Order: C-alpha cells, then structure tokens, then sequence
C-alpha cells in the first residue's frame, strides 16, 4: 500500500537498466497491456514514468519510449492530476538546450506529441483555464517559448484574448479621478494595475501608470490620496525608489515648464511630506536630479529649484547630519555655470527671496560646517560673493523697515544663526506683538516669501507667548495682529506638527486647564471664523471637545456658551458627504464622545447632516434595514439625552433606514389644552406672591417645568413692563438651562398665534416678539430662530411657525439695517485686508451687542447695574452667526409647498449675506441634489436659490462647451477655463472639483428634465457633432462618466435605456456568420467603424466609463437591471458576449464591496446561456464562453453557487455539456 | 531653542 509506489518505481529502473532497445521496448509494452486493463493507478505509473531520475534527453530512445507510453496511458487522469503532469512535463522539457543534433530531434517530439494531444479542446481532459494559467506561469508575458513547441503554445495562449479583453475595462489608462482630501490603487512596487489571474491582457496594461500618479500628485491636498493608491503605511521606512523617481521626473517636469507660486509651494510641500514620512532620502533624490539634469541644455527654473531644496535645507539641517547635503554643492557647480558675478536682484520684488536661495544654502552649510568644526570646511563660491556682501551689510544696518524684502531675506539666510536672528525677528514680531495697539498683521506676501523654518520660528514664538499669557492669568486681550497673523500661519500644512496638530492636541487643553476663558474665546472664535482646510479628523477631535467643554468645566457664561454652540453647529453642518463615514466610525465605541447631553438642536443638525450625506452618497441604495450599520448606534445615543420626533414633512425626505427607524422610538408629546392650563396657572401663582426669595426659589427650581419665557411673554402682554423680579430670575436660571424655556416658548408661539385672530392681535403679537428679541436682549436672534425651525408641527401649526420666523426676520428693521451694514462696508476676502479691525470697531459701535440682560435691567422702576466683565470679540456678530440657522431655514422652507413664496422674500432681502459663506457652491449642490423631486416642478424657485447665493431648450453645442471646459480643466491649461484661484483659502482645492461642482449646480438648475439632461450628455459622443475632435474621446467619456455620477438618480439611469436600444440593434441581430471573434464590434479602437458597430462600441465604453467613476450604491441596480430587462431579451451569441463585455470587468468591485450582487450576477449570466442554447441552432464562441465562465468560478464565485447552476447546466446541449462538465466540482 | 520638523510645542 505505502510502499507500492516505491516498488513501481524500482520496478521503473529495473526496466530502464536493460541496454537493449528491443527488450527496453518490450517491457513497456507489457506495462502497457497491464497498465490499460488496470493493475496500475494511471496517477501513480505516469508520475513515476515521468519523474524518474534516469530520464534525460541523453536517453534519446528512453525519453522517446517514456513519452509515447505517457501518451498511451495518458487518458484516465483526474484534471487535477492532469495539470500536475502538465506543470512537470513543461518543467522536464524547459532543460533542453537550444543546440541539439538533429540526428535526434525527431525522437524528442514524443514531448510535443504528448503537449498536443493534452492541449486539445475537443477531448477537454482537463479545462483549458488551467492549462493557459500553467503555461502563463512558466513563460511569462514577452518571453519566447521553447523552440520544440514554439506555435503550439503560442497560439494556445492567443486563444484566450478574447477572455482578457472581457475582462479589462475599455481606456482604463486614460482615466483620470478628481482630488478629494479605492478603484485607483497601484502596485507599489512597478506601478501597474493589479491584475486578476493570468490571462494574456494588453500590453498598455503591463506598463507603469506613471501619468496617472504625476496627475494625482500635480494637485494640492493629494497626499493621503498617494499613500492610500500606493499602499504605503506609516509604520517603517519604506524609501519608495518609485515614489522618489516620480517626485524628480515631477520637479524636472516643472522646471522645464518654467521656460507660479502656488505651484512651487505645493511641491516644496509634496517633498518634505515625503521625506519626512520616511518615503525618500533627499541625498538621493538630489543625486537622481543631478544625473537626470546632467547635459540637458537650457536651465532657467534653476532658482526656484534651489529655492524649493532650501524649504528642506533650512528645516533640517538643525539635526540631519552635513554629509546628506553636501551633493547640492555638485548641483550648484552643474546648475550655475558663470565663473563671473551674480547681480543682486531688486529687493522691491517677492522674488528676490528665490534669487538668493543658493546663498541661504550656503550659508546655512558653512554654519553646519561651523557647528562640529575641522573635519571638512566650505568655502565661499566665487560667483555669489555681492549676495554675500549684500546680506552682510543689511545685517549690519541696525535701521530696517518693513517697505522692502530685507526682513524676509535676512530671515531665510540666518534662521539657523541664533545671534544673527534675533535682529530681524524682532524686527518682525515687534510690530503684531505691541487690547494691544497693534492692529495690521503680517503680510500674506510677506509671509508667503519666508521659509519653513522661519515660519516654525514665528509659530514657536506665538504659541509660547499665548501659553504665558493664559499662565499668568493676566486680563489682557490678545493683539488682534497676533491673533490675525496666527490664523494666517496655521494655513501652511507642512508644518503640522506645530500648526494645526499642536494648536488642537497641546494649545486648546492647556488654555483650558489655565482657566483663561478670554484666550480660549479668543481661539474658538478664530477657528469658527478664519480656519478653511482642516482635516476631517482634526474637526471632529475639535467637536468632541467642546461637547466636553460645554458640559462640564462649569462653563455658566452666556458669551462662552454661545460661542460654543454656534462654533459646534458649524462645524456639524460643514462636514463632507463622503467624510462622515469614516470619521465617525472611528467613534463606534463611545459616541457620547462626538455626542450632545442637552443640546437637542445640535443633535437634530447632526441627524440632518446624516440624512444628506447618505442620500447623496448612496449609502443605502439596495438596503431596508438600520442594523449592521455606522448610524445605528449614534442614533440610539441621541435618542438617549434627546428625545425628540421628527415632522411630516421633514420625515418624507429622509432614506428609507432613517425613517423606519423613527417611524418606531416615537416620544409623546406635551398637549397644548395642558400646556396653555400650565401656563395660567403659573401665572395666577405668579401674581399672587408677595415676598422675593420664595418667587425667586420657586421660579428657579431646577426640575420645574421650563415656562417662565411664557410668563414673561404673558405678563408684558398685559402690564407692557417686566418688574425687578423677572430680571433677579433671569440671572439666576442660566444660559444653559434657557435653552429649554426657549425650546417651550417656540410650541406655546405656534399655538398662541394659531389661536389667534388677525390684524391688531399679530401686530401686536410680532412687535412683542421683536420687543424681547432686541429691545429687552431676552435671547438672541439664531437662537431663537433655530429653536423655532427645529420643531416637529404639522400642517397649519407648521405653516404658521415658518411665518413666524418670516414675519420675525422681516417686519422690522433691526436685522435689515444690521445686514444691509455688515454687506455694504465688509468684504469676504480676509487674506487681503488690514483694516478688519477698524471695520469691527465700526460695525460693533454702531450697532453694540447685549448679552447679560441689559435692556431689562435698565428698564426696571429701580434701575439695576449689571457688573459683568466682557470677554474680548475679534471675528464674529450676528449676521456671521446666523449663516448655518438660514441655511436650515431655507431647508424647511423648500420642505414645506405652501410656504414656497415666503422663501423667494427671504431670498430677495437676505440673499447677500451669502457673500460670506464658507461653501456656497456645495450648499447649493448639496440643496439641488437632496430636493429634487420637490424642485423638479418648481423650476422659479431655481434661478432664484441660485442666483441669490453665487449670483428655453439649450441645443448641443452647450453640453458640448461644458464637457470640455472641464476636459480642458482636467488636461491642464495655461489660461484654464477658470480663473487661478487660491487653494489654500477656496472651498475647492482644485479646479477639477470646482469645474465639476459648478457644472452640476448649472445643470440641476436647468428648467429640463434628467431624462433629456442624461440623454444629451451622452449624445454628446455617442452623436457625430463637431468640436468634439478624435484622439481625446476617452477623457470625453471620462468627463461625462464624472459629471453623470455626480448627477442625481434620474440623470445617469438613462444608460440602462441606451444599453438596450444596442442590444436589440440589427448589429447584434443579424444572424451573418462572421470568420473569427468580432473583435472590432467590442472595440472603440477601430480602424473605419461605419455607424452601427461605431455607435455599439462608444456605448460600450462609455457604460466602462459610468460605471467605474460610479459608487456602489449605484452599481447595486446593475444586477436588479441584469434580471429583469436584459434577461428575456438575450436570444443570440453577439448579445450575450456584449453583456458579458459589459458587466465582466467590475465584478472586482462587487466581490469586495457586495457579494450577494455577484451571486445573482453569475446566476443570470448562467440562465443567459441557457437562452442563447436554447434559441440558436449552434455556438461558435463555446471556447470564449466557457473560459471567461471558467475564470469566474475560479476566481471571483467559487463554489458560493452550485445548487442555482446545476439546473441549468443540465439542460445544455451536449457539447456545452461537455466543455462545462467541471463547473459542478 | 532649536525649532525643527520634529519639534512640538510641548518642551
């Protein structure tokens, strides 16, 4: 048993031991006879034949004998054996030299004999998968195969091409995404795209996609876009000689270029983050540039290069040792070839500091070189010795001002000095450091010439000074220049470790430990009205402490308070679509952490958030259920500490999940018989007391019903004045504990004007309300407001609430007046400005803000001093605080139908306070693609809603322009379809998104339907028009693929419809036979196309395009569509290979993302072939069907379905039958 | 007081 195969094999070399051919021969044939009627395991005799060790090509007549016997006995082998026996054979046969007598060669084709009868189709021993996949492996692509076989293999391996074109996606090369701060990642060690099996794909497919990674690492912010394609992680030094090699061509690419500011600044900031991150060795990368440089001719962009090496010199020579800078010098010697004079350059110019950055480089080596002395020393090039003299002198004078670039050179050439610096630091800080009296911040020109190093210095010294201050608890106000000045240096990234990390990890807890108070306003104030890009993680981080701050620290200060929870509900209501996701699933463990104790309105924004995010990603397309996701924890946790419901109508546009979910964990609610019997009798109890610490307790109390807003809308109702007592119970509830009596006095509003009559009894009512708005500074205005707005009223009590917050914000002046100021002398560009303050001044003088009752105290018989100090206001007013409350506003309006009128007379008296928005453009687009179908009839309201914010059948030549304005865009243009726009200050951090953002807003506000949106965006190229020329349809189709995602459902479903009209085209109709696979059919890339082949072929590659810029929430109704359209009308060859090209390439996508979507996927495909057996009289393409069927079980299906296709095996015709016979294992 | 990339506020 154990030992038979030990004796078969000695039986083996007992055999071959015999030297005489005849008897050699007549022993195999006995074993031939014993092996055919059975007394031998086929496996074990032809392993054993095949792997004894006497075999080789020396044995002419032993290998001839063997191999004819192999090929007798050959056909009783299970397929996995049989690929085993294939894999040997190929390994046996590759140790045949080249050079071999031909006295023999005949004797060595029993080899090819034995290869070629295995490697036929039509006996199909084993499938045909595992023979292309074995042969792959041993001869990979471009190598020349074994001169014995030679055709045999090569045209073996060329019958699968048809599978590996279904299996590729049509121009996947030129396919370009846009930045955003997946389906692009790349191998990180060859850059190729990562390919599944080995099927002889293109040879495009084989090659670097280094256009792909220069184009994402040309664009700012695409740095954890890069490690995420890479695969780099940051937990060991990897040094990427790929990533290194990309980085040089970048700069090289760059420089000759050359022949903005901006640009350089992006990638002096690209290589630090990559040195930095242990992705790069800067000796190296200089020593590549110089090789790359050597002998290239013209060099212009050599001061920017040697400026972009200086923003590296300078921060790290502090420690990195001098031996790793020293090939600069031989960089300097290739690059600046003069040997006479270098003139200084004019000192009235920015760039003059990159004219002097090889003598800041030298003069920082020499001071290293200074620092660990002997060893090697530096010495002065000769070319930049009047740079030397002229620095020299500047340093000298002890009397410079801030008109000329002195400051800034001087600072960038003796930053590492510490003796040298102090002169101009001083020089520098003395004017922001001095409330103090100084008011004009720093330059942003100014700050832009510095370097890394001199801008870490300023930091350092900012943040040292601000943590002494708050240390030594001193009520002095910060200078309103350092407070400017720092939030203009907190923009630059490359400094995150002191900018933004240690503002928010180090900065903020130590404020906050210190008990300042002022400081800390102070830094939440600029955060909520200065900071623009922000990670998502760094805003979160924020968002979770100041709910702790705001619950504990006891924190009883209206100002405090206030600033909290307008700072908390800015930054809820700013975050992205595609960024909640991740950033809160972090959180999954303790959402009270990101979550709210009493702030109901801060958890209904965060809800709200919630819903659009997830309507306009599409994260719950192809689901009904709550469970097993991110958002079912987080709102279990807001429904503790906030329970609360949610309107009618305000429900209805909710996702599916959303609403089943509070549909159920429904809260009850206060009746308004009960509310208004509770509000008479506080109010007889009220009157009916005499003492004043019994009234004040009383009405006080914590745990009490929160009415005494109510009462005091009751009692100045009737007597038109409120007594000392309301005042003495004011001060004493608490701004936190307001916040409810505010919440109740919203429902009895509603009710009361509800009940109500009109004319004199609303006039009265409203001039009430404003009363206690502004005259009495009861509670302020957004608060108020958002109170009113975030209600749970049907119908009527609905319609009447939003006019109250109409009537509330319009009929009187006190908010015009203040709106119509801040717009009229206040500009939105803060970067460019030195006069803010005074402009603040103005502004507050004009119109002064109450907070502590001072209206109320002053107007009481007895006139009462209010003695609360102030905290300090640099930034913000009502105006900028009721931006995200009108945001909400506009939303419930464009909710409710009745009201629609109100809204276009709130827009049209308030729509220019928007020229301070934050995003306009993606409010917009976020409001155009969550009300869609409430706005699709509505086409006036648009126009409107547009007009106010950023403020007719169009023919072709207008998707044509807008097409390629964002193709140009993508391809990158000197003048650009778009005017150069600052990054580092814009909503959009590229042009790509901007581009795409706006063209979406312009097309959703088109008074047309998606429907003929969809179709024309798509005829676009699938219609011959001119201006849209050849050679570039592939990033045509990818600008249209982007612009369609990022459409709404009813715009990119028109592709399903497209599909069809091809598949029941007289194209793939026809029954004409056609001699080999209808390559060109499938193919866009074809020599003469006529119309209807042209026309099959650009709607393929144009679905390619759809569906791979497409998310899966969109790609969850390929399947559905699959089933239920394509099914019953597939009857022949041509269309069942076209849907297999179609949806063949993304079934990667949904093995990673969606199983069951496969499943049913390969299940259609099976039921497919079943039709088209059925129908047609014979299948000419078996061979292609069978081997991408055979690729799919064995690399994406498995045997997940086994009992759905069994079925349908059974029913095929013999011959498919035969081919698929293994499907079943 | 030396200020480089691998400096933070904390002393």
């Amino acid at each position: 048993q154990e030992s038979h195969e030990q004796c078969i094999q000695w039986i083996v070399k007992f055999i071959h031991g015999q030297h005489s051919p005849k008897r050699i021969s007549f022993l195999y044939d006995c074993l031939a006879m014993a092996v055919e009627t059975g007394l031998l395991p086929p496996r074990l005799v032809c392993e054993s034949l095949i792997n004894s060790d006497t075999l080789e090509w020396e044995r002419t007549q032993l290998w001839a004998l063997t191999f004819k016997l192999v090929r007798k006995i050959i056909g009783g082998v299970d397929y996995k054996g049989v690929r085993d026996l294939l894999k040997v054979i190929l390994e046996k046969i590759l140790t045949i030299p080249n050079t071999v007598s031909s006295a023999v060669v005949q004797q060595l084709l029993a080899a090819r004999e034995v290869i070629a009868y295995i490697l036929e189709r039509n006996a199909c021993l084993l499938p045909a998968y595992f023979a292309v996949t074995e042969i792959r492996k041993l001869y990979p692509e471009g190598k020349l195969p074994h001169w014995l076989l030679g055709n045999l293999v090569s045209d073996f391996v060329d019958t699968f091409r048809p599978t590996a074109r279904i299996n590729s996606i049509c121009g996947r090369c030129s396919l370009l995404p846009v930045v955003n701060n997946n389906s692009w990642k790349l191998d990180p060690a060859t850059l190729r795209f990562p390919l599944k099996g080995l099927l002889p794909y293109d040879k495009d497919l084989f090659e670097p996609q280094t256009a792909l990674l220069r184009y994402v690492l040309e664009q700012p912010y695409s740095r954890d876009m890069v490690c995420n394609m890479l695969g780099l992680n940051k937990q060991h030094k990897q040094r990427c000689p790929v990533l290194e090699d990309q980085l040089v061509d970048l700069v090289v690419y760059a420089m000759e270029r050359s022949e903005s500011q901006l640009l350089w600044q992006h990638l002096s900031s690209q290589l630090i983050f990559f040195v930095l991150f242990q992705f790069a060795s800067f000796p190296h990368m200089v020593l590549s540039l110089h090789q790359k440089l050597a002998g290239r001719g013209l060099i212009k962009g050599r001061d920017h290069l040697m400026w972009v090496l200086l923003q590296f010199i300078s921060g790290s020579i502090q420690k990195n040792a001098l031996a790793d800078f020293l090939p600069v010098m031989k960089l300097f010697d290739l690059l600046y070839p003069e040997k006479e004079y270098i003139p200084v350059p004019d000192i009235n110019k920015p760039q003059s500091t990159h004219a002097f950055a090889m003598t800041c480089i030298w003069i920082h080596l020499n001071r290293k070189a200074q620092n660990d002395n002997s060893k090697l020393q530096i010495p002065i090039p000769h070319s930049l010795r009047l740079h030397h003299e002229f620095l020299q002198q500047s340093l000298r004078n002890k009397s410079l001002q801030m008109n000329d670039y002195k400051i800034a050179l001087l600072c960038n050439a003796y930053s590492t000095n510490s003796e040298c610096f102090t002169l101009p630091m001083g020089a520098l800080v003395e004017t922001i450091y001095g409330a103090s009296g100084s008011i004009t911040p720093l330059p942003m020109n100014l700050l832009d010439s510095l370097t890394v190093h001199a801008k870490m210095s300023l930091i350092h010294s900012i943040a040292t000074r601000v943590i002494k201050l708050a240390h030594a608890k001193s009520s002095v106000a910060l200078a309103p220049a350092l407070v400017e000045t720092y939030s203009r240096l907190l923009v630059y990234m490359e400094i995150e470790s002191l900018g933004i990390k240690g503002f928010i990890s180090q900065l903020l807890p130590t404020v906050f430990k210190s008990h300042a108070w002022g400081i800390l306003h102070t830094l939440l104030e600029m955060f909520s009205y200065r900071m623009h890009h922000i990670q998502p993680h760094y805003r979160v981080q924020l968002l979770s402490h100041l709910h702790t701050l705001a619950a504990v620290a006891q924190t009883n200060q209206n100002q405090l308070h206030l600033c909290v929870e307008s700072t908390a509900l800015r930054l809820i209501t700013a975050l992205g679509s595609s960024e909640v996701q991740p950033q809160f699933t972090r959180f999954l463990s303790d959402p009270k952490t990101v979550l709210s104790a009493e702030s109901e309105e801060l958890n209904r924004a965060l809800i709200l958030t919630l819903a659009r995010a997830t309507h306009v990603t599409d994260f719950f397309t192809g689901s009904d259920s709550i469970q097993g996701t991110w958002c079912k924890d987080i709102l279990q946790t807001i429904m503790s500490f906030t329970p609360h419901n949610w309107a009618s109508h305000t429900l209805s546009c909710f996702p599916g999940p959303l609403q089943a979910f509070f549909k159920q964990n429904n809260v009850p609610q206060e009746s308004r018989f009960n509310l208004k019997k509770n509000v008479e009798e506080e109010y007889r109890k009220w009157k009916s007391m005499s003492n004043e610490n019994d009234i004040i307790t009383h009405f006080s109390m914590q745990g009490s019903p929160p009415l005494f807003l109510c009462l005091l809308w009751k009692m100045l109702l009737e007597t038109d004045h409120i007594n000392q007592i309301g005042y003495r119970v004011l001060e004493r509830i608490g701004a936190r504990a307001l916040v409810a009596h505010v919440r109740t006095f919203a429902d009895f509003l509603v009710y009361e004007f509800s009940t109500s009559a009109g004319g004199q009894q609303l006039n009265k009512c409203i001039e009430i309300l404003n009363d206690m708005v502004w005259k009495y500074n009861i509670v302020t205005l957004d608060r108020l407001i958002l109170c009113l707005a975030m209600r749970s009223h049907e119908g009527n009590e609905a319609q009447v609430c939003y006019f109250i917050i109409q009537l509330l914000l319009l009929k009187p002046n006190d908010f015009r007046n203040r709106v119509s100021d801040f717009v009229k002398e206040n500009s939105p560009e803060h970067w460019l400005q030195n006069d803010w303050h005074t402009k603040h001044m103005n502004y507050h003088k004009k119109y002064p803000e109450k907070l502590y009752f001072e209206g109320l105290a002053e107007q009481v018989d007895p006139p009462v001093q209010i003695q609360s100090p102030y905290l300090p206001i640099y930034f913000g007013n009502v105006c900028l605080r009721f931006l995200p409350v009108f945001d909400i506003v506009i939303h419930r309006f464009l909710e409710l139908l009745p009201v629609s009128k109100s809204l276009e007379t709130l827009l049209d008296h308030l729509g220019g306070l928007y020229k301070f928005h934050d995003r306009p453009v993606t409010y917009l687009y976020n409001t155009l693609h969550y009300y869609e179908m409430h706005l699709r009839d509505r086409a006036f309201l648009k126009r409107k809603l547009v007009h106010a914010i950023i403020g007719w059948v169009p023919d072709d030549t207008y998707y044509c322009r807008l097409i390629g304005r964002l193709v140009d865009t993508m391809a990158g243009k000197s003048p650009g379809p778009f005017p150069n726009c600052d990054w580092r200050f814009n909503e959009f951090p590229n042009p790509a998104a901007h581009a795409l953002h706006v063209t979406c807003v312009e097309l959703m506000a088109l008074a047309v339907s998606g429907k003929e949106v969809g179709n024309a965006l798509l005829n676009v190229v699938l219609k011959s028009q001119p201006l849209v020329p050849r050679e570039n349809i592939t990033a045509w189709m990818n600008a249209i693929g982007l612009i369609i995602t990022a459409l709404p459902e009813p715009y990119w479903i028109v592709l399903h419809d497209r599909i069809v009209s091809v598949i029941s085209s007289p194209s793939l109709t026809s029954e004409t036979e056609w001699v080999g696979y209808p390559f060109r059919l499938f193919d866009f890339t074809a020599c003469h196309q006529s119309y209807s082949e042209m026309s099959c072929s650009y709607t393929l590659a144009l679905a390619h395009a759809v569906w791979h810029h497409s998310s899966i929430g969109q790609l969850s109704l390929i399947p559905k569509f699959l089933t239920e359209v394509l099914l019953p009308i597939v009857k022949t060859e041509f269309q069942l290979l076209y849907v297999y090209h179609l949806v063949g390439p993304f079934l990667q996508r949904f093995q990673q993302e969606r199983t069951r979507c496969m499943i049913e996927i390969g299940v259609a495909f099976y039921d497919m072939l079943l039709n088209v057996d059925q129908c047609s009289t014979h299948l000419n393409y078996m061979d292609p069907i069978c081997d991408f069927l055979y690729h799919m079980k064995y690399m994406f299906t498995g045997d997940s379905v086994k009992e759905q296709v069994e079925k349908i095996i059974c029913n095929l015709k013999p011959a498919l039958k035969l081919r698929l016979r293994f499907i079943t294992h | 007081p030396s200020i480089h990339f691998w400096s933070t506020l904390s002393p």
